[PDB]
């Protein structure tokens, strides 16, 4: 059930630093395909020049423009976990430490043009989010890379999947077993609504909510971990975010006489002439009164306004009753706070089953 | 023509307050030669200026004023008449039709008052705000007499469509493709327009069909009045 | 793989011990998952809370929230059971045709409260708890009883014939704990179902009837559309509208995408997860009451 | 725990062996595997049921109700089947990408033949025993394809029954992959008999949409500031419940592509798993 699959990538969205475990890598999509698909889903409302400007800026900022969009299997299609943590995990648990970690990372990795790249990425993400385009419809499940190697300007890291990774005894790490750790921003408080004991096997879910406000938008890549059923995850998310769900619904309405005589005209006085009065006469002059509704509307977009909750079954645990310990680690050129866990594996499928409210 | 059409939904959704009736008005760009500015920076160049146009009223010894109007538009160079009259055929662009050196165009929103008590006079000047240099902005100021001249051109538009339809029929018939069904049905449709007009006269009659504005913008002002 | 252990209750009765040692096949459900359980949580007295009998909707949502498990063989030394975890093979099990009717091959067996008939009640003489064996069918009559019960719930505020066989049912609805959930979900479905294509569809009834006049596919809709035709003429029927743009605008794609999303959402909410796909060998796939089969994981 | 065998057809050696030499990545599935099976029960000739020829819906439901299995054996003088299962080992997991359409790493396996347009499924009509294999596309790709084909069908029917078609019918719908060209929907005058089964489907879909959007204004206008009127609602609920199981097409097989076979040329050695 375990396979060794490696990807031929040199430097896409990562630096040739010391490899570390507990990293999650996703697969992006070509901007041309997404803009070609969304040119009809935009439905006007915003100027399309900002998207083109953002795409041009991203193409210019990306290294080796002659390799992206052509060639073989060498392109920009993967993203390291460090970039995601620096861009999203900064205002979740402890800001006064998250900002220090981000500054240390951007000072130790780039040290020459890291701030410009970070601001360009932030602006491109804001442009790609404000245009009411969801990129999660193309992301597929990917494995976790776990390998230690180095070469002359080359690095080939293999990936593993669900199975006996910790029991295979590869004898290639510091200890006789493998290392499995997760960052600080992996668990959120749930006892306030789940005071009942979590007797059972817990599940790991990835949550990516969406916001819709007045000319302002943001991303929130949370990581839920609850024993509740999959169908109740959306209800729990809606209940937890009930203070902002109403505001989102009110701000999402962007982009009248009823008929109470039906109950009285159903049985008596029924002018059922939908065939006899149409197939016989031309009906080009008898259409005088009819109904008018005393209104005029064109388009009622509601499906793309109430979508604010999502969850996917990614990652499981071989055993329950997992206990987390808060400790410190010293590695690399700087000491950063980390949380050590045990009995955690990866795998699964990226089956998007959302429940909007 | 796309931004204005998209923005027309706000006017369409309006039900009350009939004192502001939006309509399509085309302003020729012939006066832009005396502006002395760069036309490149007027459509899409170095975004950030956020050029906007506002429309306001000017009363006389009555007080109050209109609370402006948030509208915007964009120009179109390189023979805007060709791309606004002839249907857009960019994937298969070729030597279609024939026209002289045309110019650009613009669409400006001007509210109008409609009510049982219509009334008409020339005592109000419409002020247009342009986000350009205040030194010699080269603006215009007209009264309400020119806004509502009480006239329309309904008869002169009939002959304009005839020339275009004849030209398109000739272009379709000049290429020997498709099948004979199209040719035979076109011939039947042409013959159906008149017995002696085609059998004893002419089918198409290109003679001197030149796309020009000679009898279209000269006569036909007051012709369909009661 | 992993197996749970249940402590044997005292005062064993041979009358049910023989049945357990002979059958070894029964579908059961549980809420609390624990490797070492002595009294579990399947207690009617504990589930009775205040004292009022549970409602059909309450039982349905409780079953949906709770997981499912398959009872494996039982040995006198200790009681063993197999739960449903991840999609991995689980050899060493046994199943039986509990339903009185035949089951098609590759059918996902669900769990429903006994409403089809008055099933036998085995009153255990022990002190811990008692086990009641339900007798229902996964989806065949479920897809009709759910429609009947929701229709009754929405109208408050039978006989089914198949191959010459008549089936009787006994409804029970006396609580309003699920009425709020039902009205909330129906209003949510109604709000998510309205789109901009309905006006265009209603503005095309003459063309639709003209096309169908020489088609023949009219009775298959008019035998049940008794009120649709009446309400068709009681609508605005507006003329052809003007779109804001005719280059990259298509409301049909948006409305079909919204309908697909809503259909997927309702199928996920109304669909119980049960990865049980058996594969027959040699003999026919159709099962018969009174036979014994094996367990196959796919 | 049992072996599977097949019968080699007679007087058809050269052409069949030449086809099998080129096609080494075919897929064979059986509704109920037995010790002895023939080729006259898994072909199109055996799909005739309910006194009517098989249609696209019948093929889709048969594919959904059928299992999934693969084989790997190309011998000019021998042809036998092998057991497929988790317990039974399957050495030599080598498959060939029969579909020339380019794919991506980590896709979902689904059965959807392209009979609506550009099928290009050449079979052997000299014996009547043909096994047409469907193309594999991800769930999102198949949803987009279904949406585009139903949109084309409804717009074509509207143009036919409107006597005044709209000049806009395509707009800008070009599917690419990392800057490529698909060259699809290049024919308009071509006609096929597969459209006789989708008209009823689209009519039912539009009727359901109309009744669902009309029931909102008939019950109570909350957002607006001898006839029991129940048979239509009951029929709509029953049809929705029936279609709820029909719309379920979750993928079962998993694709685990090592590097990429189609990076420079599609149709190469591709890896796959059974997760």
């Amino acid at each position: 059930t375990t396979q060794l699959i490696q990807q031929v990538s040199l430097t896409d969205f990562f630096r040739p630093d010391i490899e570390h475990a507990g990293s999650i890598v996703l697969i992006l999509r070509h901007p041309s395909d997404m803009i070609g698909e969304a040119n009809t889903l935009t439905q006007a409302g915003r100027d399309p020049d900002v998207l083109l400007e953002g795409l041009r800026n991203l193409f210019n900022a990306c290294t080796a423009p002659w390799t992206v969009g052509e060639g073989g299997g060498l392109r920009a299609y993967v993203t390291s976990l460090s970039f995601i943590a620096a861009c999203r995990a900064e205002e979740y648990t402890d800001k006064q430490a998250a900002d220090a970690n981000r500054t240390a990372i951007v000072s130790a990795y780039g040290c020459s043009r890291m701030e410009t790249r970070l601001i360009r990425f932030s602006e491109c993400l804001r442009a790609m989010v404000q245009c009411h385009v969801f990129p999660h419809r193309f992301i597929s499940f990917f494995g976790s890379l776990l390998e230690y190697t180095i070469q002359d300007n080359l690095c080939n890291i293999t990936a593993v999947a669900k199975g006996p990774q910790e029991a295979a005894r590869t004898d290639k790490t510091s200890t006789r077993r493998v290392t499995a750790n997760i960052p600080a921003c992996v668990f959120w408080d749930v006892d306030k609504d789940l005071h009942l004991s979590a007797d059972g096997l817990k599940h790991v879910f990835l949550v990516f909510v969406y916001t819709q406000r007045r000319q302002r938008e943001g991303v929130r890549l949370h990581l839920a971990l609850s024993q509740l059923n999959e169908q109740c995850f959306g209800r729990g998310i809606g209940f937890l975010l009930g203070r902002i769900r109403a505001e989102n619904a009110a701000w999402g309405t962007e982009g009248t006489r009823a008929l109470p005589l039906v109950q009285l005209s159903n049985d008596p006085t029924s002018p059922r002439c939908s065939i006899g009065e149409i197939t016989g006469v031309n009906w080009n002059l008898a259409r005088q009164r009819l109904y008018q509704w005393t209104g005029d509307f064109r388009g009622l977009p509601t499906q793309l306004s109430c979508m604010y909750a999502a969850y996917t079954l990614i990652g499981t645990i071989p055993s329950e009753s997992v206990r987390y310990t808060r400790r410190m680690e010293r590695f690399g050129g700087y000491n950063v706070p980390t949380i050590w866990l045990e009995g955690v594996v990866w795998g699964g499928t990226n089956t998007w089953n959302e429940c909007y409210y | 023509m796309e931004a204005h059409l998209a923005n027309e939904t706000k006017h369409a959704l309006w039900h009350n307050d009939h004192t502001k009736g939006l309509l399509h008005v085309v302003i020729p760009n012939a006066g832009l030669i005396a502006a002395g500015i760069d036309p490149a920076l007027l459509i899409l160049k170095k975004p950030g200026q956020r050029f906007k146009v506002e429309v306001q009223t000017r009363y006389h010894a009555t007080g109050q004023c209109e609370p402006w109007c948030q509208v915007f538009a964009a120009y179109i160079p390189d023979n805007a008449l060709t791309n606004l009259l002839i249907p857009k055929t960019e994937p298969f662009v070729s030597h279609v039709f024939s026209a002289t050196h045309n110019s650009g165009g613009l669409i400006l929103s001007l509210p109008v008052y409609l009510s049982p008590g219509l009334f008409f006079d020339a005592f109000n000047v419409v002020a247009i705000r342009i986000n350009t240099g205040n030194r010699k902005h080269r603006d215009i100021c007209i009264m309400y007499a020119e806004l509502i001249p009480n006239g329309t051109r309904y008869f002169a538009d009939g002959q304009r469509v005839l020339l275009l339809c004849k030209q398109l029929i000739a272009y379709i018939r000049c290429t020997p493709r498709l099948a004979s069904s199209i040719k035979i049905y076109a011939e039947h449709m042409v013959a159906a327009m008149g017995e002696s007009h085609t059998s004893n006269g002419d089918n198409i009659g290109p003679v001197s069909s030149i796309i020009d504005l000679d009898r279209q913008l000269t006569s036909g002002g007051i012709d369909d009045s009661p | 793989p992993f197996e749970i252990e249940v402590l044997l209750p005292g005062e064993l009765s041979p009358a049910e011990t023989s049945a357990l040692q002979k059958c070894e096949g029964k579908i059961i459900t549980f809420s609390t998952l624990r490797h070492r359980a002595s009294l579990v949580d399947i207690a009617l007295s504990s589930y009775y809370i205040n004292g009022a009998p549970p409602d059909t909707l309450s039982l349905l949502e409780a079953y949906r929230m709770r997981f499912a498990a398959v009872i494996t063989r039982v040995i006198p030394g200790k009681l063993l059971a197999h739960a449903i975890g991840v999609g991995t093979p689980t050899p060493g099990l046994f199943i039986q045709n509990t339903s009185p009717v035949d089951l098609c091959n590759g059918d996902y067996i669900c769990l429903l409260p006994p409403v089809f008939g008055s099933a036998d009640s085995i009153r255990l003489d022990s002190v811990g708890l008692e086990i009641v064996f339900p007798l229902t069918i996964p989806q065949t009559l479920m897809r009709e009883i759910i429609a009947k019960v929701v229709a009754r719930a929405v109208e408050r505020t039978d006989v089914i014939c198949y191959n010459g066989r008549r089936y009787e049912l006994e409804t029970n609805l006396q609580h309003r704990d699920g009425s709020d959930a039902a009205i909330r979900t129906l209003v949510l479905n109604l709000m998510f179902s309205i789109n901009e294509g309905c006006l265009l569809l209603l503005a095309l009834i003459p063309t639709l009837l003209v096309q169908g006049a020489h088609d023949g596919y009219v009775n298959l809709l008019i035998q049940t559309a008794n009120c649709v035709r009446e309400t068709g003429q009681l609508i605005n029927i507006p003329p052809m509208p003007r779109i804001q743009d005719g280059h990259r605008r298509f409301p049909i794609y948006e409305t079909i995408s919204s309908w697909i999303s809503t259909s997927s959402r309702l199928g996920d909410t109304l669909g119980t997860r049960a990865i049980l796909r058996v594969c027959v060998f040699d003999g026919p796939s159709t099962v018969h009451p009174g036979d014994r089969t094996a367990v196959i994981q796919v």
